[PDB]
């Protein structure tokens, strides 16, 4: 439903399971592949925006219809796909 | 005519006009080059009635004696003229011995069978040349030039009269004057001497070192080997003017690759190569220390009363036997003199100066000062010929050369020149821009001496020090010595054109220039950098920058003026990004903004790990777009809070921008100036 | 494998990279397996040229905005880390280069 | 330091044309050397121009050494003119405070101040002994003296404590304690130019000789003012001096004292700007008197609602108007208008700047004229030490000498009591006498603003005398001045140019520039630029023409009036080419242009009635001038060659035009040199592309281009094609290597065209010298030339280039220079000494040859049959490789025509022996000087 | 509507494509011909994306010129040394519009 | 009204004419283009005098080709092997016309 960032590379879920960005792939400029991986982890301190520092990636992620994403910039992103591999999620998307 | 055939044999001793083995006579083309400035040897000359005078000055060893005999020589042959042609020569060696007599009998002395004559040929005044050589070497009262100045040759006077008569011009004024010295006595001659003509003599040129080594050596790759070697010591090479100098060091550096040994040490260091000049003039197992002792003394008496030709009698006052007379000539120390009987001399100034020094160090068991007295500013500027034996003195403190030494003669060193060199350590105090030439001297210094220890304890106490570069031997001395220093705190940094410009030269420069910039590294309390007038090149740019970025550095205000190329400018802007410590920066020069150095500024004032506390700028010339995202970006810094942008071309627009930003409350600046723009805060100027 | 390595790389495009000698490379794909663990691969490819985006342009971006190589084989980028070079072949005219970061001490 | 001899050093060098200076500057080269000037770069010494020539020699070489040096040159150069004139000499307040208080700051001692007159000199001096009475300066200046030359000239013998307190009697009994204090005494020597106990009487000369020579009080301080004139004498008798220079009034003081004058803004700007647009009027301004001269005459013209345009056009025209608004209408005062015009012409030859009232009664004149001098302001009566007069400023003096010139000369004025010093207009206009006394030049250019007719007509109606008609052909007669059968030099050009402007009368113009041929010009603001419009239109057989701009002339890149007017006269300036049809050689260099002015000039290049055959460009900015050259000459029917440098980067339409200059069908282009272009590979494969389709270009040059060794590979693949038609190919300085030389064997061996080659300043090494050699074995091969000019070669290279020669070949000229064939010298001579070889000229210049090798050569040139001529230079073997050569020579007289190496004419038997050789071979000529330092270059190959 | 300023020059980035000093793109439309000497082309202006820069070997052969420039007096000179009159230079409808002659060779 | 004759063939005499097998002279009177792929030119029928053959290197370069061929199914062929496409052939008020067209490969 939504992803928030708590850490850099690191999403929580609305159930607060973490997500950890894997790859970033660029085809053309209007092209930005990322994946996504669902795994716990250790968490530490929330991160605040500041010691973040400059990131391509959003640092939120909202469902939108017609199986597409809408990310905390206004920017929208598209699901490929979502598998379950040995227990483990996996979220691809690609953006719009 | 009969004249000429009795001096045609005399002809044989001054025919001997080349070096003592010279190979092929290569002193010719050196005589002949300066025989284009002399009056009286040119036929075009207007034949006027002004009598003139030529005064041949330049320093020691450069051979003009030489330069003299050749135009004796010339003058004798004398192609066919309606005037006569006689030719006399008075040296000072004897005429400050010589009692009370009148000038023909003076010039009568080495010619008895035509004295006679002498009258007649003193009548024919117009077919006489006259040479006084060595002035230099004259001992008179003080003002005795200047009294009783007699106008007739028949009558006996006393000889300094006869002298201030003669080059004052007042008896004989129609003959030829040449007049030999070296610079130390080149201010009699102003008030004696009636419009006077300077010639100078400078001896062997680059070319003709080369020419020399070549002819010496007879192979070329062993000849480019030692010339290289020669060439590597700049102090070394300047002494090479000389022809001595420049066979002394081909005889050694032959004779030790004959026997195979290496060679590169032995040109590492002036005193070195004595030391092993000396080494091997003797037989071994010959129990000279007695010889030694006098010769040692005999160096320092001559050097401290300002004489360098010694007789027979001074000799004697020595008690020199004949037999070390002798071991001293066969060995080439002391030269007997062809033309006057009865004159030795050392082989150079600079021999001299090392075998005084070897009196300092020599343990004991005259009119000689001690060590305090010698390094006393008072008596180097009065004689300025004791600097040398400073430098060998410190050169003769490292044991390794005093333990080869006595191995060789048996003899014993002074433990005490250690403690009292670093005596003196309070006189080289200067913390000042003077401090430059001061510095250069003590650089010096302690690389000749070659221990670590007494760097150690000599450059203990700097603050503050300045460098200014000129060839690559002031990189190794630099390098060599600075390193130790550790209460530093500011350093001044200038290098001149012709350091930087030869694949094995360039590798050679980069690797200096490498280990010369490891003291930002290694030295941590150093916080004061400049550099300014410099000409540098890509690599010790890039090697600079390399070193300045390490973790150690702590600066905290640099400056940086009038470098090339403009290169610099950008690579130094990128490198200090990041480098909290600092907080102030500047710099100047004349460059056009790129677009990649308008990226690095804008990131260099938009990083967040940024801490600079002040900028300033000049020189910089760019459109008014490049100024307005220069602005824009100034907008998110928030620790920049003086700034100063005097003498640059801007434009109107960013002017403009620039006011607004100003005025807007979210600019962080408290301090502003626009200064020569083609026209929180406190102060704001345009 | 290649032995000359590029002296100098600027973002002229978003996401595009002259080079000393004009010749446009491009990022292929960032991988990452921490914070620690950063490395991007670059590819050359002739592409055609636009107009140069300013910085405010470009926008916030992970990777930095020029390169530069210091002796001792080692890469430094305007943010002040230092970037080891993995490795750079050339097969059958394509030239492949892989970068890591290296943690700041 | 001595500024009298760099100024006596540059007159003369700037009356060097351009092929004299060339050869000076070679001459001196091959001079011997002090060891400081060999440490200066050669390339600067090249582009020096003769001022600057003159400050390297002088600020590194000894005296005497410039003395003999210069004269020796010139005496063989044959310039026969010079050599004697070198022989000869070698033998209102709050502003003048302003100026003094910086001109002290830069002040036993002794100090010397000079320059030009007029600058106030005698201002400072005073203002400092005031310094010292308000106790303003250090308390230690207890006590300071005045001595005025103008005054100490006439008194007689007596003491020099007597002199001093002459004016001060009071003193006399305190005389005594103020010179036992002596080291707080201070002494000033005013007007030097104008000319040991205290207690003796002696002579005033002998007096101040003393002092000067500090016999007398030596520990005081010393304070002379003289003008640059009279400075020789204080060398022989001051010794180790310190010399001071003042400069006066700058422009911002010039601006403040017009507006003190005016008053009202509008009218002190306008008379400002109107003043400031002739330079050569506005340099004369520092004077104050010459400002106040301007600011008078303008404003009596304003009140009086006349056009000042006229007025400030030439220096002449308000000399003249401020004369004649200074006497009274009516009178037609002749006389006193002679008696005037003689005064200053007296004063003028003799030196003399102040008169007594004995001198004016000398002269008859009336005191009761005095009353009209003086109140026109003509003559200024000093307040300081009655019966003394001066001329109010040195121009206006120079002005009245020449009215004298130029007024009517009466029968019998010879018979005159007195013997007059006064000369003749030819002594007046001959340079011994402008080098003697440099205060006539401005006479000159009066006398030829005086040459108007106007001007003479004005003059006799305001005052009624009568003038002569003869100057205008007095002027030509001096005429061979101009007629040197020789391009005049710059300044000489400038001079002739300023002095033609003055006259403002084209018929004077016309019979001076008719022969002109050859012509340099050197642009610095825009008089000059009018003054070059005005009188080079009426040339007509001008045939070569050199030009370049200054910084300044034309406004940097963005006011817009002031570049205007300036783009207005260089329009006016650019139809010399356009009109002149015979022109026939153009070059620019080092000028700083902008976009407007050169589209200009190629506007004025483009048309048809031009026909240029050759042009040249270098070191020009922007950077859009080259591109906008390229474009301009495409299709020119008579152009034949071209050529461009600088640094310049391929943008994309550069190469277009590059392109398109060659692809074009008009094209008949011979020859194309190219420098410090950077390209791609891409850019430069597309350019040899093109030149595929050309079939005119013969040469082709690429000088400190970046190939790359891509490039050059491309090239090369180009032209082994059946059909290409290059011949000439000269690759200097392009970054080569190895690695190519095997396709240029390749283009060697298949080539058909190919007849030249060249690869100076290239270490492409012994294995690609391996490589070529394997090239030119083939059969076919037809290159006759070959220059490997510094190219790092050793002995294998040598041993290969021997074995190859050993063949038939058809190689006939090699050039080998810097690289070395010493130890395979014997190679070489082998190769010579095989019948196969064809071999017609070999140049071995610098290649660090040892005289035992001397045997080769000569058996190889004994024993060759074709070999025609050999350089040998800068090699050890003068002595007994002159020896050994001339001996084995002499015994057969073999083919060689030009031998050239270098000797010492000074030695007997090789005299001799040189004798005994051109009498066994007369047909041998052996070039004796071959100590040039200038290397042959590859213009010819 | 009459227009005071023109272009200084027109490179020719592709066949029918020429960009002025400004990079705005110029399209000729048509092209003129009323005998053997007078030659009339007819330039306009229009915004459209760019490809690749054609080389001039790619150009190949073509009756216009590669690069025109502006000189004094009002007149163009081509790469072909010929020079171009203008004749007129007017907006309509918010579109910028040229037309250029080919005066007889001198 | 339109005519169904037209040249067979086409070759250039001068500098902007062309001859058929027939001998009239057809000249070019104008060209229109909207793209690389179309291209378009009109031709009209004049009767005028002929000078000598302008030998095609006197011509020079041109964008229109030396020889114009027609085909049946509104093929045209020309020199440079390219093809073309005739729209109509009218006579009005006794001037012949005829219009060609370029065809994207």
């Amino acid at each position: 439903d939504r992803l928030w960032a708590w850490e850099k590379f690191v999403y929580l879920d609305e159930k607060q399971h973490a997500w950890l960005p894997l790859t970033i792939e660029i085809k053309d400029r209007l092209q930005l592949r990322v994946l996504l991986r669902r795994e716990d982890v250790v968490l530490g301190r929330p991160m605040t925006p500041t010691q973040i520092g400059p990131s391509l990636l959003p640092i939120m992620w909202q469902l939108y219809p017609d199986g597409r994403y809408r990310s905390s910039d206004s920017s929208f992103w598209r699901l490929v796909y979502h598998i379950k591999i040995d227990g483990v999620e996996d979220m691809l998307l690609e953006l719009l | 005519e009969g004249w000429r055939n009795s001096m045609e044999k005399q002809s044989l001793v001054w025919k001997n006009t080349f070096w003592q083995g010279d190979i092929d006579n290569f002193h010719d083309d050196v005589t002949l080059r300066n025989q284009r400035f002399i009056p009286f040897l040119n036929p075009r000359t207007p034949r006027k009635l002004t009598p003139y005078t030529v005064v041949l000055h330049g320093p020691a060893g450069v051979g003009k004696t030489t330069l003299a005999k050749k135009c004796m020589l010339d003058w004798t042959d004398c192609n066919l003229s309606p005037t006569l042609r006689y030719a006399f020569y008075l040296s000072c060696k004897e005429l400050s011995r010589m009692g009370p007599c009148s000038f023909a009998e003076l010039i009568s002395k080495d010619w008895p069978e035509l004295q006679d004559d002498i009258p007649s040929i003193l009548a024919q005044a117009q077919r006489i040349l006259f040479v006084v050589d060595g002035l230099d070497e004259l001992k008179v009262p003080p003002g005795a030039l200047i009294q009783d100045i007699c106008g007739d040759w028949e009558k006996k006077k006393p000889v300094p009269v006869l002298l201030g008569s003669l080059l004052k011009r007042k008896m004989l004024p129609r003959a030829a004057l040449l007049v030999t010295t070296r610079p130390r006595a080149l201010r009699d001659l102003q008030l004696l001497a009636q419009q006077p003509i300077y010639v100078r003599v400078e001896g062997f040129l680059e070319e003709d070192r080369r020419a020399y080594f070549l002819r010496h050596f007879g192979d070329e790759d062993q000849a480019m080997r030692a010339f290289e070697l020669m060439r590597s010591n700049a102090a070394l090479f300047q002494l090479g003017s000389a022809p001595a100098v420049c066979w002394i060091v081909c005889t050694t550096l032959k004779l030790q690759m004959e026997k195979g040994e290496d060679p590169v040490p032995t040109c590492l260091t002036r005193t070195g190569l004595f030391l092993r000049f000396l080494c091997s003039r003797f037989p071994q197992g010959a129990q000279l220390r007695g010889a030694l002792r006098t010769l040692s003394l005999l160096a320092a008496q001559g050097l401290w009363a300002q004489m360098s030709v010694f007789h027979r009698e001074d000799l004697e006052r020595l008690g020199v036997q004949e037999s070390d007379l002798r071991l001293f000539l066969d060995g080439d120390i002391l030269r007997q003199d062809r033309v006057s009987k009865g004159c030795y001399s050392f082989i150079h100034l600079s021999f001299q100066q090392f075998l005084t020094a070897l009196f300092y160090a020599l343990e004991k068991e005259w009119d000689i000062g001690d060590v305090q007295k010698l390094l006393s500013g008072e008596e180097r500027l009065k004689n300025p010929d004791l600097i040398q034996v400073g430098h060998f003195l410190f050169g003769l403190a490292n044991e390794k050369r005093a333990k080869e030494l006595e191995a060789t003669f048996g003899c014993r060193m002074s433990p005490d020149i250690k403690q009292e060199l670093l005596q003196c350590k309070a006189h080289l105090h200067a913390n000042k821009p003077l401090s430059v030439t001061d510095l250069k001297e003590v650089l010096g210094c302690l690389y000749e001496s070659q221990e670590e220890e007494l760097a150690k304890v000599v450059v203990a106490p700097f603050k503050e020090i300045s460098i200014h570069l000129t060839n690559t031997s002031e990189v190794m001395h630099c390098s060599f010595s600075l390193k130790h220093c550790q209460d530093l705190q500011k350093l001044s940094l200038q290098v001149a054109k012709g350091v930087f410009l030869w694949a094995r030269q360039d590798l050679r420069s980069l690797r200096l220039w490498t280990d010369f910039c490891s003291l930002f590294s290694s030295n941590s309390n150093l916080k004061f950098l400049e550099v300014k007038q410099s000409f540098l090149s890509d690599s010790s740019v890039r090697i600079l920058c390399d070193h300045v970025t390490r973790s150690t550095c702590h600066l905290q205000k640099v400056e940086i003026k009038n470098v090339t190329p403009d290169t610099a400018y950008r690579d130094f802007c990128l490198a200090f990004i990041g480098k909290k410590t600092l907080t102030h920066l500047t710099l100047a020069g004349h460059i056009e903004w790129e677009r990649t150095m308008m990226l690095m500024l804008c990131d260099l004032l938009r990083n967040h790990k940024c801490n600079l506390q002040y900028l300033r700028l000049g020189g910089h010339c760019a459109t008014p777009e490049q100024w307005a995202e220069f602005f824009y970006v100034l907008k998110a810094n928030q620790s920049l809070k003086h700034l100063r942008l005097s003498a640059n071309v801007l434009l109107d627009e960013g002017a403009m921008l620039l006011y607004k930003t100003m005025t807007r409350p979210k600019h962080f600046l408290q301090m502003l100036s626009l200064e020569n723009c083609r026209l929180k805060l406190t102060h704001l100027c345009l």
